[PDB]
């Protein structure tokens, strides 16, 4: 199960 | 022995394209074992080896919207980056992550990983005390403030301790070798002077091997010629290394072949 | 910064005259990943070759095998051409039976 990234660059 | 799990993502940007192409391919001790690709007729995460088919479809359905979110996040952040090294438009630009865990032979964490790059070259990294960032470039510094701001570094603490050790135990029993490199000597009449062998390695997994050629006892890189290791392409890999020696002085030169699924190195010299 | 492709061209096994293999087109190091890769015998592009899908090493770096069946000959050439933004030119790599 992948990494869910929150907040964008 | 140790384990491992990885996602590779890859946001690619160029100047003809709509919109980004996103990627996203999951490692299990280094053997990729799902893709997603936004360039597929029905984008969604598929297995990759068979022992991943045991995953019903709500998996794959759950997975393949988290993927969708994070294209977006991808979207968003490559829109971003743009600016803040001031590019215009027209160019071709690339955001790549790698993001998962490291267990022991234990099975316990060692080291959670969380590390982007744009344009090839490190952008920013989660710290190992997965509490803090290390960003290089002057534009990378907006993203650490704002990721310090958003408290993001938690979410992803919580996951390479929690998550990702838990489904990685999941995908280890699920799917529950090595192959020793078999190697020989090929003799090559280059000159009037000298003869260079070839000391071939073939067959073997991993991919982390090492040849080397001693004239009775001294390892050289005195011109010793090598090739990185490469796919065969049915699961396993190859090497070579070379090196001249006058000739008559043939046995007088013995190759060694250090690999992980070896009792011990070998030793092989040329036979005719 | 754009990174030049390395090229290698090798059999997957040992090489026989006349006998079915397997010829591996094995590009790495290179950046950005669009790259257009040709495998060649005799200069004429060999029509159905295979080609791995898109992955990259934990340097960032990307790399691709393509790969071909072929029967290798005394008298035949193999290649390998590449094209990617690093270079002006076209790159080839020709198969050679030793290495």
């Amino acid at each position: 199960m992948a990494l869910r990234m929150t907040a964008v660059m | 022995g140790p384990h491992s799990m990885r996602y590779f993502e890859t946001a690619v940007s160029r100047p003809g394209l709509e919109e980004p192409r996103y990627i996203s391919v999951g490692y299990v001790d280094n053997k990729e074992f799902v893709r997603f690709d936004s360039d597929a007729e029905n984008p969604r995460y598929e297995p990759r080896a068979p022992w991943m088919e045991q995953e019903g479809p709500e998996y794959w359905e759950r997975e393949t919207q988290k993927a969708k979110g994070q294209e977006q996040w991808f979207r968003v952040s490559l829109r971003n980056l743009l600016g803040y090294y001031n590019q215009s438009a027209g160019g071709s630009h690339t955001l790549q992550q790698m993001s998962g865990c490291d267990l022991g032979s234990d099975w316990r964490l060692l080291r959670g990983y969380l590390q982007f790059a744009y344009e090839g070259r490190d952008y920013i990294a989660l710290n190992e005390d997965l509490k803090t960032w290390t960003a290089a470039d002057m534009a990378a510094q907006i993203t650490r403030r704002k990721w310090e701001q958003s408290g993001a570094a938690e979410h992803y603490k919580a996951y390479l301790e929690g998550e990702c050790v838990e489904w990685l135990h999941r995908y280890l029993k699920n799917g529950n070798r090595t192959d020793s490199p078999k190697a020989h000597v090929t003799h090559h009449p280059r000159s009037k002077g000298e003869v260079t062998l070839r000391c071939w390695a073939l067959g073997f997994y991993p991919a982390d091997i090492t040849l080397t050629w001693q004239l009775n006892g001294e390892e050289l890189t005195q011109d010793m010629e090598l090739v990185e290791t490469r796919p065969a392409g049915d699961g396993t890999f190859q090497k070579w290394a070379s090196v001249v020696v006058p000739l008559g002085k043939e046995q007088n030169y013995t190759c060694r072949v250090y690999h992980e699924g070896l009792p011990e190195p070998l030793t092989l010299r040329w036979e005719p | 910064i754009q990174k030049t492709p390395q090229i290698q061209v090798y059999s997957r096994h040992p090489p026989e005259n006349g006998k079915p293999n397997i010829l591996n087109c094995y590009v790495t190091q290179f950046h950005p990943p669009h790259i257009e890769i040709q495998m060649l015998k005799n200069g004429k592009k060999i029509p159905k070759v295979e080609m791995s899908d898109m992955s990259f090493s934990k340097d960032w770096s990307f790399y691709i095998l393509a790969h071909t069946e072929f029967t290798p000959t005394e008298t035949d050439t193999y290649a390998c051409r590449v094209k990617h933004d690093s270079m002006a030119e076209p790159k080839t790599v020709y198969w050679d039976r030793d290495m």
